[PDB]
């Protein structure tokens, strides 16, 4: 099957990883009390 | 304390699903030439 | 005239005999002769279960059900004495026969109701002054309803009344009091009532037929849960003979 | 409130003798001359107010009444228990060897 | 919740069958 | 061209990703019906009166089972061998109570699986292969016929067919041992030799070929990269493998001919499993395992027990407990 | 342990006369019991009526007593119910019913005696296992 | 104990447009022994899965 | 008075009485309603009706 | 139930005919 | 059914942790220069 010319590589640099993990972990630290209720 | 039992699974997936999404993207970025 | 091979597999074997639309005669009763029921047959056509409501101010109603145990429901070959009482009424005293059928019906939503459909030990009497049996003759009576399972029956964990374990052996150190109703099997015995409305009479042959309504309790699972009230409606056939 | 009536029955004379009102018919094999002819008559004509009432079964021959008298010491009567007499269990209680 | 867990895992396995067959790495001769 | 020709060419096309073929015309609808009914029943079916004694057994997940205890429950003993399609029932409620799904599933499965076997013949013919892969598959297929059809026929009831579930399978095996002493039957023993031997030779062949892969890779990469799909050269040195194996046992114990070796690999488990299937299919007519109960007697006549007598004591415990409310008379005659 | 003359000595009648069987007689009795009886009485039980077994104490309480050679021989000629009230040759194999139970057609007095001796000797060997059923297997 | 006491979210949307019965015999207006045909709550669910 | 009408006149069925993290059915809070107890009429010692 | 039976009978007959006519349509000649 | 409450989290982590480990390795293999 002919290659699709619209494909693109995806990137996430290390800083974005650290920023994302911080966002996720802090959101969890914040919302977990309400999940346990 | 009588907490909601689903709180544990809710918190675990809340952390793990988006965290692994970022780890997948980061690692395949590092491995690109 | 039909043979077994004409009948097998058709469902006719679960149907009581019928009488012609011409059978509107009268069967004379001679008060000095003795009589018997040589054959009584009861064919249920409707099973109704009384709903059990949360508030006891509203009157509960009988709801329709779906039969799930196929054409296995009829009572037949029942026989017994037919007494002539001094007031001219007749009393049928059931002695023997295929006088019970386990039946499971299903309510809307799926709850299954097993019952022992029966007229065991029926005693049923007519009105006074029955000098002849006609389409105006009725029978009213009571019968016994023994436990749906008998005493040897073992539950899925091997507990029973006349046999089996006396505790929940898979929970060796659990407290016994909370399990007593499930551990200690009990044998129910209750009363049901039935009315027989004669609609047809063959005066020459002693045969009669009509409709019946009976009320009785359902299976209580050897004391594990409360039974339900069931109403059974259907047709009946009986042949009366000098004895 | 919840009691196993069969275990309870074992604490009465039913647990020690042939109960003319309840015991399964094969128990009459324990003594000479009782099975199956008298054994059938006894079960058919139950229940009995007292053991000696078994002597009054209609149709018994003179020899049969004599044999019953020899075995009264091995008989008892207790209240009929529905769970032991329903299901035709006095004729076949589901026990073989 | 246990029924949901069992059916979820089963469903994931059937989906894996679909990808393993129709989106396999194609065999190539060399 | 006319449409019958184009459709027929599509059916028999060797270019379809999954081969259809004429056996496939039957296989595909029957396996789909069996599969769909099975999944729905395993999840949601209500309890089924397997033994015809109004004692319904719960098989489905929603009615309190897990993956290990769940099953599609065999049809009622009151049905016996009577054909019980949906349109024989007064309602789906009756059909479910009496075990209708079980009959629907096993009959569609057995038909679909027999066509699976013909389909294996069919495609091999279309590809110009030799024909006998389908003969190998006849061994598991024969086994499925044994436990779902032949054994019920012999015993007179689909309620004695193997249940479609994990714990239900164990129930079938334990009751089978009580009623047939299958462990003491030589055809089951051949079955065991077939699958123990099949597993042994599987490991053996795998280990010997892997031991003799020709070096085509470096220390870091997987050795599997040393084989390219479709290469003309064999990827291992069978002379080296058998020089090892002949010294492990003795020189002549080895299959030097790869064709004889691979024929043996096919034949040993297939033949053993043929006999396993024939064991079930003949115990189906109650020709049972060897009975040495009380076979050894001392000079006075005392019974001297053997291990066979201990097996018998275990079999008795199974026999007296199974279907504890179903028997009214002293002999279990089916 | 051995099959001794004492083991092979069994009551001949209700009066206490004994008879000492030979090892040959015991073997013949066992063979004939298998040939003509074991299909219903294997191991001393009764498949078509488990309430009645072949234990010596059961035979002793039958009417007339069957716990001896002559009693058992009489039974194989003219069987009765346990209370002696009814003759059951029409449904139980016997010399009287050998036209309908053909395996009885060729039994001599000696054969009946041998079968009886087997029934009496076997519980002396097997104890409660004889007539005990599968509980004792 | 109607649907809205029980945390039911899609059941009222099926009922709003005319799907009121179950294959198992009940209806949300409290009737018993109704034949909804294929378009019961279960039929709607199955159709969406397919 | 129909039980259904009385049941609408009860604040536990008012949708403005909940909480963002109080999850599940209303039955999880006040319970599964079984029956109307009936209308309560309060009175003081003078016999005046109080509301 | 009657309608279900007829439907299944029609479905089954269709596929069995496809099977029979398919193997009659020169199946020996459909080899390489 | 009175199942163990930790059964759900145990099963969920049992599936997710090793599945994600494999997905990470696969995706970074695909992204290497070809
Ligand atoms: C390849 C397609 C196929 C086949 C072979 C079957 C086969 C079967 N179905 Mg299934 N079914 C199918 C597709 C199929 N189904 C599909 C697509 C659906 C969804 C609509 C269903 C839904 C369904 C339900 C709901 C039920 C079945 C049932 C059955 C069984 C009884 C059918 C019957 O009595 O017809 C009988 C047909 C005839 C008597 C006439 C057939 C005409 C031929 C020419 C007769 C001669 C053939 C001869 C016997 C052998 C020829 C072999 C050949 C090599 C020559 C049978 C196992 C029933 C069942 O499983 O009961 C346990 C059942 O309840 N099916
Ligand atoms: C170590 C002890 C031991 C061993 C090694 C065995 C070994 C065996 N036993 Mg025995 N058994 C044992 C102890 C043992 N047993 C004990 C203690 C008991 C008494 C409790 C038994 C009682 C017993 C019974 C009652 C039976 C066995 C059977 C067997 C055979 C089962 C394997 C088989 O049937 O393959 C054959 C292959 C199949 C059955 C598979 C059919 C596959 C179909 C055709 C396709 C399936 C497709 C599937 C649905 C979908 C795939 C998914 C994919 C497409 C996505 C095997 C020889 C069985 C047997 O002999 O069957 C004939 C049998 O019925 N055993
Ligand atoms: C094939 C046709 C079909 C049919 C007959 C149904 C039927 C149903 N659906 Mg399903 N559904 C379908 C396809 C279908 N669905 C598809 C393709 C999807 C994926 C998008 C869904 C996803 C779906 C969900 C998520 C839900 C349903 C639900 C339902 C039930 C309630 C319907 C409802 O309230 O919608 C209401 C529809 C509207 C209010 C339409 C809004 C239209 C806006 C205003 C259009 C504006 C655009 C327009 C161009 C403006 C100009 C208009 C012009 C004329 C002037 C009902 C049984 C509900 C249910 O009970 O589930 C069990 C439910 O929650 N469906
Ligand atoms: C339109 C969406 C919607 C609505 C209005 C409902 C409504 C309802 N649901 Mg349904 N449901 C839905 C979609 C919805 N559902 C979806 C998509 C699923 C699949 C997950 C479900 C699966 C489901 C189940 C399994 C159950 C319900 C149940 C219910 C009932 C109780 C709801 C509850 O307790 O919520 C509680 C609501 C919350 C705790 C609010 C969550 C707010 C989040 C956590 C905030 C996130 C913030 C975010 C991280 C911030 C990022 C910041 C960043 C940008 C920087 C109620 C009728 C229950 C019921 O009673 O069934 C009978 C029940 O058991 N629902
Ligand atoms: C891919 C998988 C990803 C999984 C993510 C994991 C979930 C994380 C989020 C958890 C949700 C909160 C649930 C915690 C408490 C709990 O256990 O709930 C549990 C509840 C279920 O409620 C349960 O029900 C039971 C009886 O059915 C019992 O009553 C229980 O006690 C009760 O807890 O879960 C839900 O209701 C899910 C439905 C969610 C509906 C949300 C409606 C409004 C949302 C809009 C928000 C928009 C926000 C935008 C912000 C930007
Ligand atoms: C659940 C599965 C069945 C769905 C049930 C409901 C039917 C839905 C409507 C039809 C949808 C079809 C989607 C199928 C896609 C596909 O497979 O394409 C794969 C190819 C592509 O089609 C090729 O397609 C080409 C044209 S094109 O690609 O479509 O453009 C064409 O030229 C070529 O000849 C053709 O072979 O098709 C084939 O290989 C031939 C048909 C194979 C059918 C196999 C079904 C197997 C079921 C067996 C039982 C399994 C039991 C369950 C196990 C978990
Ligand atoms: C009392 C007595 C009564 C006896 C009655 C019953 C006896 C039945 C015996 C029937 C057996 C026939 C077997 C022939 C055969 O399989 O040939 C096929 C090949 C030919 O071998 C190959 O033979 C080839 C030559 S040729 O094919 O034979 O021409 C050769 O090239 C190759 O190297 C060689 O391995 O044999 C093999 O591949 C190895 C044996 C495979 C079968 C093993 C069965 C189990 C044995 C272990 C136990
Ligand atoms: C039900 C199905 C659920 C599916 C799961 C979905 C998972 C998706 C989760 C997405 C998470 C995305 C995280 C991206 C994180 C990330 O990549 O950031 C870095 C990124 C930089 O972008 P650039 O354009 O420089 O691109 C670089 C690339 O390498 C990025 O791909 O910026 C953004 O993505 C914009 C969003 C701002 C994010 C703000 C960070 C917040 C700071 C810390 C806050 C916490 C501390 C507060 C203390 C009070
Ligand atoms: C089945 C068809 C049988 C065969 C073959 C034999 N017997 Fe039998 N036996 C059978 C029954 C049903 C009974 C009880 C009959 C009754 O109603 O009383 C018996 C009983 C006996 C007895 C008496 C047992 C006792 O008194 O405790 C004896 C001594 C006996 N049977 C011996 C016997 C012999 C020697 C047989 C072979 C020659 C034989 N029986 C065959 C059923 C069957
Ligand atoms: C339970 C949580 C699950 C979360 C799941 C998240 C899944 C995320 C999937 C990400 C898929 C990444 O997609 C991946 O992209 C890379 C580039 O970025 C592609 O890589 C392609 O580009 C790169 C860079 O030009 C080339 O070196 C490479 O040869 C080429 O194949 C891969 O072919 C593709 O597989
Ligand atoms: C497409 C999948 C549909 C599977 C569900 C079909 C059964 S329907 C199911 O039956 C139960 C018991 O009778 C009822 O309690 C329940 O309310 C009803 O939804
Ligand atoms: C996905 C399988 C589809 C099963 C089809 C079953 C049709 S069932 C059919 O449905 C009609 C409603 O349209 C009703 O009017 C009718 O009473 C009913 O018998
Ligand atoms: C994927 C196959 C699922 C098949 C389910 C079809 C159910 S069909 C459904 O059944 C009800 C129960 O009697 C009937 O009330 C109704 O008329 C009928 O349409
Ligand atoms: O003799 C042999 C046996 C086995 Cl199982 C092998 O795999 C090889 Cl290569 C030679
Ligand atoms: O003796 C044998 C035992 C088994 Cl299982 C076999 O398969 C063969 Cl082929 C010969
Ligand atoms: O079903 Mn199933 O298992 Ca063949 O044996 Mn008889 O039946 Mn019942 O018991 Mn044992
Ligand atoms: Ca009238
Ligand atoms: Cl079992
Ligand atoms: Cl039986």
């Amino acid at each position: 099957m002919e290659p699709n010319p619209n494909r693109q590589p995806v990137e996430l640099n290390r800083t974005s990883l650290y920023l994302g993990l911080l966002l996720i972990l802090v959101l969890a630290l914040l919302f977990s009390s309400y999940f346990f209720n | 304390m009588e907490v909601n039992q689903l709180g544990l699974i809710a918190t675990a997936l809340f952390v793990l699903v988006p965290s692994v999404f970022l780890i997948i993207l980061y690692v395949q970025t590092e491995s690109q030439q | 005239t039909l043979t077994y091979d004409d009948i097998v597999g058709t469902g006719l074997a679960n149907k009581c005999p019928t009488l012609d639309d011409t059978a509107r005669g009268a069967y004379p009763i001679d008060s000095s002769q003795t009589y018997r029921i040589a054959r009584l047959c009861l064919q249920p056509t409707t099973f109704l279960v009384k709903e059990e409501p949360k508030n006891k101010r509203q009157e509960a109603e009988f709801v329709p059900t779906k039969l799930v145990t196929r054409e296995t429901t009829s009572l037949d070959q029942i026989q017994g004495e037919l007494k002539v009482n001094s007031d001219g009424s007749l009393t049928f005293v059931e002695e023997d026969g295929i006088d019970f059928q386990p039946v499971t019906v299903q309510m809307a939503g799926g709850e299954r109701i097993p019952l022992l459909f029966t007229v065991k030990n029926l005693v049923a009497s007519t009105q006074p002054n029955v000098t002849s049996i006609t389409t105006s003759t009725d029978f009213k009576g009571e019968f016994n309803v023994p436990s749906y399972r008998t005493a040897n029956f073992l539950d899925p964990k091997g507990r029973g009344l006349a046999s089996g374990y006396d505790s929940a052996i898979a929970l060796p150190q659990a407290k016994e009091e909370e399990l007593a109703r499930a551990n200690v099997k009990r044998f129910s015995l209750t009363k049901g009532q039935i009315s027989l409305n004669v609609a047809k009479v063959d005066g020459r042959t002693g045969e009669i037929a009509g409709t019946f309504e009976s009320e009785q309790l359902s299976d209580d699972d050897m004391g594990a849960h409360e039974p339900h009230e069931v109403k059974i409606q259907g047709v009946f056939y009986a042949s009366i003979e000098p004895a | 409130e919840l009691v196993n009536v069969v275990d309870e029955k074992l604490g009465t004379a039913y647990g020690e003798k042939i109960d003319l009102n309840n015991t399964n018919i094969a128990a009459f094999i324990q003594y000479r001359g009782l099975y199956p002819t008298l054994a059938k008559l006894i079960v058919k004509n139950a229940p009995y107010e007292s053991v000696e009432d078994v002597l009054n079964i209609p149709g018994l021959t003179e020899r049969q009444k004599q044999i019953l008298r020899e075995n009264l010491e091995h008989f008892t009567v207790t209240e009929v228990e529905t769970a032991l007499v329903e299901g035709g269990d006095r004729y076949n209680n589901g026990l073989y060897k | 919740m246990e029924t949901i867990t069992y059916v979820f895992i089963f469903a994931c396995i059937i989906a894996l069958f679909f990808f393993a067959i129709f989106f396999r790495e194609p065999p190539r001769i060399t | 061209a006319n449409l019958w020709e184009r459709f027929c060419n599509w059916v028999t096309s060797t270019d379809n990703r999954l081969y259809v073929g004429w056996f496939g015309v039957i296989m595909i609808p029957t396996l789909l019906a069996a599969t769909i009914c099975f999944v729905i029943a395993f999840i949601a079916a209500p309890p089924v009166d397997i033994d015809g004694i109004r004692e319904p057994v719960s098989g489905s997940l929603l009615y309190g089972n897990n993956i290990i205890t769940g099953a599609v429950v065999p049809s009622s003993n009151a049905i016996g061998l009577h054909f019980y399609p949906i349109w024989e029932a007064a309602s789906l409620d009756e059909w479910l109570y009496n075990g209708g799904p079980y009959q629907l599933i096993i009959f569609h499965f057995l038909l679909g699986a027999s066509c699976y076997m013909g389909r294996q013949w069919e495609l091999s013919y279309r590809l110009g292969m030799r024909p006998w892969i389908c003969v190998a598959y006849s061994a598991p297929l024969a086994s499925a016929f044994a436990v779902f059809l032949i054994y019920p026929i012999g015993q007179g009831s689909f309620s004695d067919g193997m249940p479609l579930g994990i714990s239900g399978t164990f129930n079938f095996m334990i009751v089978f041992q009580a009623e047939h002493n299958i462990l003491m039957h030589p055809f089951h023993q051949l079955g065991v030799a077939g699958v123990f031997g099949g597993a042994l030779f599987c490991a053996m062949h795998g280990s010997l070929v892997t031991s003799s892969l020709i070096r085509e890779t470096t220390e870091t990469e997987s050795a599997n990269y040393g084989y390219k799909f479709g290469q003309e050269e064999e990827t291992y040195n069978i002379v080296a493998a058998h020089g090892y194996f002949g010294r492990l046992i003795f020189q002549y114990a080895s299959f030097n001919n790869s064709r004889s070796l691979h024929f043996f690999l096919a034949a040993w488990p297939v033949v053993g499993v043929w006999f396993a299937a024939l064991g079930i299919s003949t115990m189906a007519f109650n020709l049972n395992g060897f009975n040495f109960n009380h076979s050894v007697i001392d000079a006075k006549g005392n019974v001297i027990n053997t291990w066979a007598d201990i097996i018998n004591r275990a079999n008795l415990g199974m026999e007296v407990m199974h279907e504890r409310n179903a028997h009214n008379f002293p002999l279990d005659l089916a | 342990a051995e099959l001794t003359p004492e083991v092979l000595t069994v009551p001949l009648n209700s009066e206490g006369k004994t008879i000492t069987l030979t090892e040959k007689q015991y073997l013949e009795g066992k063979r004939l019991f298998q040939y003509a009886c074991a299909s219903c009485h294997v191991g001393g039980i009764t498949k078509t009526n488990p309430s009645l077994d072949l234990r010596t104490e059961t035979l002793a309480l039958a009417t007339p007593p069957r716990d001896n050679i002559e009693g058992l021989v009489d039974y194989m000629k003219n069987p009765t119910t346990y209370d002696g009230e009814q003759e059951i040759a029409e449904v139980h194999p016997s010399l009287r019913s050998a036209d309908i139970f053909p395996k009885m057609r060729n039994l001599t007095e000696k054969d009946l005696v041998a079968i009886a001796g087997h029934i009496l000797v076997e519980p002396k060997i097997l104890g409660d296992k004889w007539g005990g059923g599968k509980v004792y297997y | 104990n109607p649907m809205w006491r029980q945390g039911m979210f899609v059941l009222p949307f099926m009922a709003r447009l005319g799907v009121t019965g179950s294959w198992s015999g009940w209806s949300i207006t409290g009737e018993t022994g109704i034949d909804p045909g294929f378009w019961s709550f279960e039929g709607v669910a199955l159709a969406h899965i397919v | 008075i129909p039980e259904k009408l009385a049941f609408y006149d009860y604040i536990g069925n008012n949708p403005a009485k909940g909480g963002l993290f109080r999850t599940g059915p209303m039955n999880k809070g006040d319970g599964i309603a079984q029956a109307w107890k009936g209308h309560a009429v309060f009175r003081n010692k003078e016999g005046e009706e109080l509301f | 139930m009657e309608t279900l039976k007829i439907t299944v009978y029609i479905v089954v007959t269709f596929f069995v005919l496809l099977f029979v006519f398919g193997f009659l349509s020169g199946d020996p000649a459909r080899n390489p």
